[PDB]
């Protein structure tokens, strides 16, 4: 019991931990969106100077 | 007559004081068996935890 009640608290920890991780992910993705946009730009130029001969 | 009872008087002990001894014995191996349960549940306790905790680390990743 005890130990088995343990672990189903611990298994909502790290599911906690894992919730929290993605979120934080989310966050840390959307902000790479935002940034680096000059990528973005230059990063359109790219395709257009080698698409073609 | 004679011969009869104190057969079954020194028999009768043999056996009394055996039936006793006996007890005592599994009074021995009970106490040993619970001592052994008692340390296979602390680790299959601890199997449990241990297992549950890697479990949640393979989610983790």
């Amino acid at each position: 019991l005890e130990v088995e009640a343990k672990l189903a608290e611990g298994r909502k920890k790290i599911e906690v931990e894992l919730q929290e991780a993605l979120g934080s992910l989310e966050q840390q993705k959307e902000d790479t969106i935002k940034s680096l946009d000059s990528q973005i730009s230059a990063l359109s130029d790219d395709i257009v100077k080698k698409v073609l001969p | 007559t004679i011969r009869n009872s104190e057969e079954l008087r020194g028999k009768a002990i043999e056996q009394l004081e055996k039936a006793r001894a006996r007890l005592k014995k599994v009074e021995m191996d009970a106490d040993q068996f619970r001592v052994n349960g008692y340390s296979e549940i602390e680790r299959e306790k601890m199997n449990l935890i241990n297992s549950t905790y890697k479990t949640l680390e393979q989610f983790e990743n």
